[PDB]
């Protein structure tokens, strides 16, 4: 299938 | 057959061991029964007692938890006490070769039991071989364990800490005053036990009280310098004031504390000591040991690094397989009816369990330093690295370290590693040599042949007895001149030690130096690391790098799927 | 040693020092995202 | 290195090790190897106590 999505990142 | 001593006369009984006699007298006092008034007071002198007592049995056990997670296997239960339980407990047992001796050694058991649990009536601890066949007298007694033993509030007569210890003391004095009687030699005497035994006589080299009643030092698996060993002043006071508090004793002043802690009842002691410390491990020791001002004046390591002890010679030890008793007691997986194979995860998990406030860090460099596979995949890895992993920690370095550091004062130290796996253990395979199990040879049951141990044991046991008394009767732990092999010296710069096994014993250096290595001279340094960071880049990267595998998993067959 | 350097050493860097680089591999990872787009529209 | 390679997205699309992680590359074979110690030439080149005069005991 298409794939799993990227997470994005918490920055502070 | 009866014996006139200070306090008045006493009468034993015969035993018939391998074809001769031994006269025990079991449950002799010792000091006055610790109730009302005496309960957690330092240990009063016994007076006198009336006529004679007929010492032909064993007494009460003192009041202690049973371990009961195994009901009717013999492997858990061997070790749980056989008679009732109460506070008037403060009582020993002495057997004696018959005919008499005129000028014999003495050896005094101190039983083990993580400063909890424990008994001398087990059988594992009847004193009547060693007497039979080395012709020498055994003692052992009843101390008090537990908050009973060891609650502490430090310059308090009437809870000082280290009562227990005390205790011991007081029946070294009683020792010193009434083994002539017995036909003793008070210049030739000789201190063993083992866990909390070794710690205790180890105790005794530190302690001026303790400076001139004994001769020699036996120590099997264990010393103070142990992690559990011996609690912080503070922190012995806060879990005694915590204790107070779960029993509804948090009073004012001390004094009140005692006065209602005095009126309570064991079993509510016994069901309150285990929540004064919030994360324990199987290994933890709630009351215990701790620089009370007056058995320990100092932290011990401190008064070790001065010079200032008992300059004697010591025989050390332990057994091949010290960790593995403990993970069947808490870790999820292990079981003596599974073969334990065991995951990372559940190896890390362990780690969480025996390793509760240690830092990150921490558990991924002891699982780093763990996992340099001879052979791999071979899944026994995990579970005999985690074993491997607490012994280790808990164990063979501090006590090498011990060894190490006392023999750099020029003292003669004897270390043995003990090999052979009985062939009448209940436990499984997997668990191997365990903890607590070479005691059975020490007192040399596979000689008696009803006893179903094998001719090889029987050899064996032979062999450490002979040597023991040497050590003990010459502080040199020979066997014979000739055809025999001689027991070096532990030295800080050979590190000699001897294999004990039935195959062959020899002698080897350095045992697992460089994990006792990392124990020792790095761990210290990871509890230092105290850097809590936001965690945010710490979880972003563990969600990154799964990001990273996850997105190698698409163009895998991405580019298949055409 | 090379075990040390390959599987201990890398989570010792992940410690000491946090700066927008995390940020900057962040950039990376959407330029290396964005793309899935068209592979999302390959037939669809 | 003061200036060198990086992630050019011509030459190099990513940084090598994913690429490497990824089997992107030229399946052939290759001979690789090591002196062992190609190291001590730069400890005269900056680390307090060295010099191709000394015996470099530290
Ligand atoms: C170990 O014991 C657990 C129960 O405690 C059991 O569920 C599990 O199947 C066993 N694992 C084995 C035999 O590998
Ligand atoms: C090495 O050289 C340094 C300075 O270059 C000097 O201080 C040191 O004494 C030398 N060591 C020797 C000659 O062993």
């Amino acid at each position: 299938p298409p794939p799993p999505p990227p997470p994005p990142p918490p920055p502070p | 057959i009866i014996i006139a001593t200070k306090n008045g006369k006493v009468r034993g009984m015969n035993l018939t061991v391998f074809g001769g006699t031994v006269t025990a007298f079991l449950g002799i006092p010792y000091a006055q029964p610790p109730l009302g008034r005496l309960r957690f007071k330092k240990p009063q002198s016994l007076t006198k007692w009336s006529d004679i007592w007929n010492a032909t049995k064993y007494a009460n056990s003192c009041c202690q938890n049973i371990d009961q997670s195994f009901p009717g296997f013999h492997g858990s239960e061997m070790w749980n006490p056989n008679t009732d339980l109460s506070e008037d407990c403060l009582y020993l047992n002495v057997w004696i070769p018959a005919p008499k001796p005129k000028n014999a050694t003495v050896l005094i058991w101190i039983y083990g039991g993580g400063f909890q649990t424990g008994t001398s009536s087990l059988h594992v601890y009847d004193g009547k071989f060693l007497a039979r066949v080395e012709r020498v007298i055994v003692v052992s007694m009843n101390y008090r364990v537990g908050a009973l033993g060891f609650l502490a509030l430090p310059g308090n007569p009437e809870a000082p800490g280290n009562m227990g210890l005390f205790d011991q003391q007081l029946a070294l004095q009683w020792v010193q005053k009434n083994i002539a009687a017995f036909g003793g030699n008070p210049k030739s005497v000789t201190l063993f036990g083992e866990s909390a035994g070794a710690a205790s006589v180890s105790l005794h080299l530190l302690s001026p009280g303790s400076h001139s009643l004994f001769t020699r030092a036996i120590l099997q698996s264990g010393s103070f310098n142990a992690p559990w060993a011996v609690t912080s002043l503070y922190e012995a006071r806060n879990r005694t004031l915590n204790l107070a508090k779960l029993t509804g004793c948090s009073r004012e002043n001390e004094t009140e504390i005692i006065k209602c802690l005095r009126n309570k009842d064991p079993q509510e002691i016994l069901l309150n000591e285990a929540f004064v410390v919030p994360y324990g491990t199987p290994l933890s020791v709630n009351f215990g040991p701790t620089v009370d001002g007056d058995f320990l004046t100092d932290m011990p390591d401190i008064l070790l690094e001065l010079g200032q002890f008992k300059k004697t010679q010591i025989l050390v030890g332990v057994n091949k397989d010290e960790g593995t008793a403990f993970l069947v007691y808490g870790a999820p997986g292990f079981s003596k009816d599974n073969n334990s194979i065991i995951t990372r995860k559940e190896f890390q998990e362990g780690l969480k369990i025996f390793f509760p406030g240690v830092s990150e860090f921490g558990k991924e460099s002891i699982l780093f330093h763990y996992t340099d596979w001879v052979d791999d995949q071979r899944p026994e890895n995990y579970r005999e690295a985690l074993g491997d992993v607490v012994g280790d920690y808990n164990f063979i370095c501090p006590a090498l370290e011990f060894t190490k550091k006392f023999s750099e004062w020029g003292n003669n130290a004897f270390f043995y590693y003990f090999e052979h796996r009985s062939s009448k253990l209940p436990w499984p395979e997997w668990m191997g040599v365990m903890h607590g199990y070479e005691i059975e040879f020490v007192f040399g049951l596979p000689l008696e042949r009803r006893d179903n141990y094998t001719k090889a044991e029987e050899i064996l046991s032979r062999s450490i007895v002979k040597r023991w008394a040497n050590f003990a009767k010459y502080g040199n732990p020979n066997e014979t001149q000739n055809n025999s092999t001689s027991w070096p010296v532990f030295k800080s710069t050979e590190q000699k030690y001897l294999t004990l096994n039935t195959e062959s014993t020899r002698i080897m250096t350095k045992l697992r130096a460089q994990q006792c290595r990392f124990w020792t001279s790095f761990f210290p340094k990871v509890l230092e690391m105290t850097g809590n960071i936001d965690e945010a880049e710490w979880e972003w990267k563990a969600g990154f790098h799964r990001w990273n595998n996850y997105m190698m998993d698409w163009k895998n067959q991405f580019n298949d799927y055409t």
